[PDB]
C-alpha cells in the first residue's frame, strides 16, 4: 500500500515508519548564464548538499546502510516521558519532532560519541587476537 | 522497560523554509524567445504527481509567502535580460516638431525630426506618429516643439521585435529535499489552517499576466467567490477578489497602424509608427453589463459577510495616484493599453447592452516602479484584438471617520506583487528533514 | 590482470563481474565566467549527481558498502528464461542489460520494497528482546 | 575530552585515533553573478567533491560505514620498520603520513584489490548454498 | 584502453559532439570581440582614389 511522497505525514509514527523508502527515493533525485540557469545549478548543488549532510550523520552514527538502526544510547526520560504505545500509536512524526526538537542537538552528540567512537576502538581491540 | 534511541531515515517531517525555486514549462514548440519561457526552462514532466496528505493540517499565510517575493524579482530580472541586447534609442531624443494628425474641435500627433543615419556624417529627416502621453512640449510658453517624455529622467531602449509579451504557463519547482504544499480547501481564505493539504513538486501553469486594477487570465476560485486581504479592518491594505465565474472583456485597437523601419546606425534599426490607414478610432474594451452586474452582485454578498449582513456598499473610480495606478493597464499583442474603469465601479448597493471603456495607448513605459530604464514598445502592424478573462479584482477602501453607515470601494494597483499572490495563495515551500530519533525497546548488539 | 576502464565490456558476465572495482574507481574522479568555466562547473555537478543516484539506490537496497550484494527477491522467469551457464558464460553485460532493460524498473521497485523495507522492521522486532 | 577540530594533530597516533569523529563532522558541513557568488558556488562544489572521493575509497575498500576498519592486507616491512609502540606512542599522524606518503598509492591499490574484490566473489560462492 | 570483443555502431553525421563544438567556436568568438574597440564612428563617408 503506497500513498506517495510524504503520504503518512499525518499517520501515527508506527505507520509512517513502514514507508521510509518512499521519502528516501524522492529525497535526492550561446550563454547558459540565464536567470534560470543560475537558479537551477544553484538549486541542484543545494539538494546534494542537504542529502550528503544527512548521509554524513548516518555515517558517523554507524548507520550508513540502513533506514532503521538501533543504538546504545539509552532514552533519557527528561526528553520525553511518553510510553511506547503513546508515542508510536498516538503521535505523528511532526508533533514528535516538535516535542523533541529541543534536545535533538544533545541527542545527536551522544549518538556519534557514545557508540561509534567507542565501538570502533573496542572493535579493534577485540579482533586484535 | 529499557528504552533506547533509534535513528529513522525518511520520516515525514518538514519545516517552514525559503529556498531558490526554478522554472518549468511544457514543451511548446515554434517566432519565439518569449521573455518568460526563455531559451530553456526545464520541460514539465509528462505526468505530474499530486499526492494528497491525509490527516495533515498546515498553517498558510499568502501575505508572508516568499514565493511571491521571488517571482517578483524573477519577472523584473527577466525583463532586463531581454532589453540588454536590443537597440537603445539614445539618439531619438532629438527635438521633435509635432503637428496634429485635419479635424476641428487629438491623442496622437504627427512628428517630424532629424535622426542620424548609418554613416556618421549623414543625417536624415523622418516623420513618425506618436501618442500624446509619450511626448511633452519643450516650451510651455508654448511654441510647439515637442520631446519624448523619458529623455529628461532616464534613457530608453527599444524592445526587440521578435520577443513576444504573451504570458505562457510557468511552473515554479522546488529542488530535491524540499516540497510544495498546495491547499485544496475550496473556501480557503487568506491565511489560517488548511484542513485539506496535498504535496507537489511544481505548481500549476501560472501565467505571469501583468495587469492592474483588474486581474486577467487568472485562476477562478471554486465554490463561492473569495475575498482575501491581509487586514480587512485596515483600509490601507488592498483587497484581493477571485471570481468563481469569469467575465469576458474584449479590448481592440481599431486603427490600422503601420510599421516604419528607419535605420539609425550600422545594424541599428528603429521601428516608428507609419501614418494610420483608415479611420481614426481609439482603443476600448467591452464588458457585458448583465454578467458584470451579476458578478458584481455576487461580490457584494461576500462583502457584507465582513461588513455586516446589511450595509451601504458603493463603488467609485480610482481617486489616487496617476498613470499606471489609475487605469486598468495591461499588454495585448504588444501594445500597452491604459483604460478608464469609471464605468465599471460606478454603482451603489443596499438591501447586449455591453459596457464600453475608453483605453489610451503608450509606447514608452516604466513598469514595476523601474527608475532609470524606460522601454519603447515597437508599433504592431495591423488591427489588434485580444479576448481575455477577468477573473479577479484589486480593491481598496476610502477610509475616514464614517460611522460605518456607508462603505466605499475603489480599485487600485499599489503593488505588482498582489498579482502573483492571486495565484500563489495555495502554495507554500517547506524543507524535508528526514532524520528522526525515537525511543524503542531495541539495543545494538555488542558482538 | 587489469585491462583498464571498461576493459571487460565484451567479456562474459562472469569475467566482467571480477573487475567491478575498475569501473568503481573511475566512476567519480578576473572573471571565471568563461564558456569553459560554465561548462566545467556544470559538468562537475553532473558527475556527482549521477554517482549519488546510484549510491542512493544501493542505500535503499541495503547494499551500500558492497559491489556484489545478494537479495531476497526471487528471479521471476518472465524476465529471462536463461540458465546460469548461458547467462554468465555466453552473454555480455551489454546484451544482458538490453534483454532485461525492459523489466529493470519493476525489478528495482521489488528490490527496495521486498527486503530492506521489510528487513528493517523485522530487525527491530528481532533485536527487540 | 574534546579539544576541537584537528586538536590532536600534535598528539600521538593512538591519542588522535580516538577523536576521528571530530574531523569527520566538520569535514563536509537581481543577478547572483557576483565575484563572491561564483567563488562560493565553486567552493561548495569543491568541498563535496573531495568528501565524495574519500567516501568513494572507503566504499571500494568495504569500509564505508566505519571510521576504523581492519583489512586483509599484511603490512609489508619495506613501507615502515617501526614497531607498534614506536608508531602509535612516538609518532604523530603528520610525520607518519610523511614517512608513508611514498607508498600510499601502492597501499591503496592493494587495499581495493586484495580484499573487497576477492571478498565479494567468495561471499557469493559461500552463500551460494 | 582498447575494448576487446567490443563492436559499437557509429554515426558521424548524427554525432552531437559536432553540434557542441560548433556552438563553442561561435561563443568563443563573441567572447573575444566584446572588450575590443567597436568601430561605429568608422562609417564616415570615404573618398577613395587609386593607389
Ligand atoms: C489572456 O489570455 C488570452 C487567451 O489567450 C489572450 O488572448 C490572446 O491575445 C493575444 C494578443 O495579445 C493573441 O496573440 C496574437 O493573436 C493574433 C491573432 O491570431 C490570429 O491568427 C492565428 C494564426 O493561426 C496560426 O496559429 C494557430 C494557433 O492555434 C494555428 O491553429 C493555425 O494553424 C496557424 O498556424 C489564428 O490561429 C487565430 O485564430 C487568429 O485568427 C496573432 O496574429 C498574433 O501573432 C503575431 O504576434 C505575436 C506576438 O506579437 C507573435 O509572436 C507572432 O509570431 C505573430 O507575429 C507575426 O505575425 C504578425 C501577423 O501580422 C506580424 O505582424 C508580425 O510581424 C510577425 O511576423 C513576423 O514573424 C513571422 C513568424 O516568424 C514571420 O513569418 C513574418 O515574416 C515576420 O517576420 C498573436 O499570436 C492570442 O491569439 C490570444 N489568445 C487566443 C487563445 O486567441 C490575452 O492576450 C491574454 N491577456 C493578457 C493581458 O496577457
Ligand atoms: C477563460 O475562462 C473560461 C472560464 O470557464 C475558461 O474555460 C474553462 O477552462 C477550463 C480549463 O482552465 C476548462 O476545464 C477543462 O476542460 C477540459 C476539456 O473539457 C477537461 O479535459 C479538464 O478536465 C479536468 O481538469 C479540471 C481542471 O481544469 C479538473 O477539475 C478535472 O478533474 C479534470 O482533471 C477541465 O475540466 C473548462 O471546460 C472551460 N470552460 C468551458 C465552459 O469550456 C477558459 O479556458 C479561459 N480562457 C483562457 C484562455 O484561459
Ligand atoms: C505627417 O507629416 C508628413 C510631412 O512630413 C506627411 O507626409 C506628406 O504627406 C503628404 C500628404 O498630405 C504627401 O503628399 C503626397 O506626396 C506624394 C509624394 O510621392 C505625391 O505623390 C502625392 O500626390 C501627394 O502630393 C507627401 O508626399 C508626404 N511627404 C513625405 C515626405 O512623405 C504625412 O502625410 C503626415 N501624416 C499624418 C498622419 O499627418
Ligand atoms: C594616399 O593619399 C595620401 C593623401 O591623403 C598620400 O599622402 C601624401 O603622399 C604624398 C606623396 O605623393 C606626400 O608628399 C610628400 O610629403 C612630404 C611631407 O613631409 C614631403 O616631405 C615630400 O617631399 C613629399 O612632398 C604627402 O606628404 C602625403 N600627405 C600626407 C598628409 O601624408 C599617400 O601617399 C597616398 N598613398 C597611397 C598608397 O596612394
Ligand atoms: C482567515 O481565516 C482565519 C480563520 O482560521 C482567520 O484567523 C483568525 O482571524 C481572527 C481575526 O480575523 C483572529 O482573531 C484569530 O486569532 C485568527 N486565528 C488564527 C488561528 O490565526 C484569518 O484572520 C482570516 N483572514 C482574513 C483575511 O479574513
Ligand atoms: C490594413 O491596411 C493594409 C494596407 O497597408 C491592408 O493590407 C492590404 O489588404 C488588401 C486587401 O483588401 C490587399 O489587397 C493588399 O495587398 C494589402 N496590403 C498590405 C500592404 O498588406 C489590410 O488589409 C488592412 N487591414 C484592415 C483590418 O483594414
Ligand atoms: C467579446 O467577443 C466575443 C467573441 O469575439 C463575444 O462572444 C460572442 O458572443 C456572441 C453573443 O453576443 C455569440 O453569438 C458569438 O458566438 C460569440 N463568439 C465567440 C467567439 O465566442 C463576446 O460576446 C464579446 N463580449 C463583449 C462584452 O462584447
Ligand atoms: C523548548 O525549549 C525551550 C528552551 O528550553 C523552552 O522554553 C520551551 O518551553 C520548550 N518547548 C517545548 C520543547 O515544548
Ligand atoms: C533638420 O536638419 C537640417 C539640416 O541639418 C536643419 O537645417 C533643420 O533645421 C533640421 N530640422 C529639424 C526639425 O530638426
Ligand atoms: C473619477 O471620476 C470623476 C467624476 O466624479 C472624474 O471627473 C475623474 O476624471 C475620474 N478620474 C479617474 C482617474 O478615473
Ligand atoms: C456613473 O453612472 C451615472 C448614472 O448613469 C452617470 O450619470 C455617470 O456619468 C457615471 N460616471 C462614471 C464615472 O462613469
Ligand atoms: C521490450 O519491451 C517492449 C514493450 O513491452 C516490447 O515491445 C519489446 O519486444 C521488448 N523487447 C525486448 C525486451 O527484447
Ligand atoms: C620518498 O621516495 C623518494 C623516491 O623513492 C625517495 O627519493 C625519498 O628518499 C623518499 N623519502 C622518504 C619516504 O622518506
Amino acid at each position: 500500500v503506497f500513498l506517495g511522497f510524504l503520504g503518512a505525514a499525518g499517520s501515527t509514527m508506527g505507520a509512517a515508519s513502514m514507508t521510509l523508502t518512499v521519502q528516501a527515493r524522492n529525497l535526492l533525485s550561446l550563454l547558459k548564464l540565464t536567470v534560470w540557469g543560475i537558479k537551477q545549478l544553484q538549486a541542484r548543488v543545494l539538494a546534494v548538499e542537504r542529502y550528503l549532510r544527512d548521509q554524513q550523520l548516518l555515517g558517523i552514527w554507524g548507520c550508513s546502510g540502513k533506514l532503521i538502526c538501533c543504538t546504545n544510547v539509552p532514552w533519557n526520560s527528561s526528553w520525553s516521558n511518553r510510553n511506547l504505545s503513546e508515542i508510536w500509536d498516538n503521535m505523528t512524526w511532526l508533533q514528535w519532532d516538535k516535542e523533541i526538537s529541543n534536545y535533538t542537538q544533545i541527542i545527536y552528540g551522544l549518538l556519534e560519541e557514545s557508540q561509534n567512537q567507542q565501538e570502533k576502538n573496542e572493535q579493534d581491540l577485540l579482533a586484535l587476537d | 522497560e529499557n528504552l533506547w534511541v533509534t535513528v529513522y531515515y525518511g520520516v515525514p517531517v518538514w519545516k517552514d523554509a525559503e529556498t531558490t525555486l526554478f522554472c518549468a514549462s511544457d514543451a511548446k514548440a515554434y517566432k519565439k524567445h518569449n521573455v518568460w519561457a526563455t531559451h530553456a526552462c526545464v520541460p514539465t514532466d509528462p505526468n505530474p504527481q499530486e499526492i494528497h496528505l491525509e490527516n495533515v493540517t498546515e498553517e498558510f499565510n499568502m501575505w508572508k509567502n516568499n514565493m511571491v517575493e521571488q517571482m517578483h524579482t524573477d519577472i523584473i530580472s527577466l525583463w532586463d535580460q531581454s532589453l540588454k541586447p536590443c537597440v537603445k534609442l539614445t539618439p531619438l531624443c532629438v527635438t521633435l516638431q509635432c503637428t496634429n494628425v485635419a479635424i476641428t474641435d487629438g491623442e496622437l500627433k504627427n512628428c517630424s525630426f532629424n535622426m542620424t543615419t548609418e554613416l556618421r556624417d549623414k543625417r536624415q529627416k523622418v516623420h513618425a506618429l506618436f501618442y500624446k502621453l509619450d511626448i511633452v512640449p519643450i516650451n510651455e510658453n508654448q511654441n510647439t516643439s515637442y520631446r519624448l517624455i523619458n529623455c529628461n529622467t532616464a534613457a530608453i531602449t527599444q524592445a526587440c521585435p521578435k520577443v513576444s509579451f504573451e504570458p505562457i504557463p510557468i511552473h515554479y519547482c522546488a529542488p530535491a529535499g524540499f516540497a510544495i504544499l498546495k491547499c485544496k480547501d475550496k473556501k480557503f481564505n487568506g491565511t489560517g489552517p488548511c484542513p485539506s493539504v496535498s504535496t507537489v513538486q511544481c505548481t500549476h501553469g501560472i501565467k505571469p499576466v501583468v495587469s492592474t486594477q483588474l486581474l486577467l487570465n487568472g485562476s477562478l476560485a471554486e465554490e463561492e467567490v473569495m475575498i482575501r486581504s491581509e487586514d480587512i479592518r485596515n483600509n490601507a491594505k488592498n483587497i484581493l477578489v477571485q471570481f468563481n465565474t469569469p467575465v469576458q472583456i474584449n479590448c481592440t485597437r481599431p486603427n490600422n497602424n503601420t510599421r516604419k523601419s528607419i535605420r539609425i546606425g550600422p545594424g541599428q534599426w528603429f521601428y516608428a509608427t507609419g501614418d494610420i490607414i483608415g479611420d481614426i478610432r481609439q482603443a476600448h474594451c467591452n464588458v457585458s453589463k448583465a454578467t458584470w452586474n451579476e458578478t458584481l452582485g455576487k461580490v457584494v454578498k461576500q462583502l457584507r459577510k465582513h461588513f455586516g449582513n446589511n450595509t451601504i456598499i458603493r463603488f467609485a473610480n480610482s481617486s489616487g495616484g496617476d498613470l499606471e495606478v489609475t487605469t486598468h493597464s495591461f499588454n495585448c499583442g504588444g501594445e500597452f493599453f491604459y483604460c478608464d474603469t469609471s464605468g465599471l465601479f460606478n454603482s451603489t448597493w443596499i438591501s447586449n447592452d455591453s459596457i464600453t471603456l475608453p483605453c489610451r495607448i503608450k509606447q514608452i513605459i516604466n513598469m514595476w516602479q523601474r527608475i532609470g530604464q524606460a522601454m519603447y514598445a515597437p508599433p504592431i502592424q495591423g488591427v489588434i484584438r485580444c479576448v481575455s478573462n477577468i477573473t479577479g479584482l484589486i480593491l481598496t477602501r476610502d477610509g475616514g471617520s464614517t460611522d460605518s453607515t456607508t462603505e466605499t470601494f475603489r480599485p487600485s494597483g499599489g503593488d505588482m506583487r498582489d498579482n502573483w499572490r492571486s495565484e500563489l495563495y495555495k502554495y507554500k515551500v517547506v524543507k524535508i528533514e528526514p532524520l528522526g530519533v525515537a525511543p524503542t525497546r531495541c539495543k545494538r548488539r555488542v558482538v
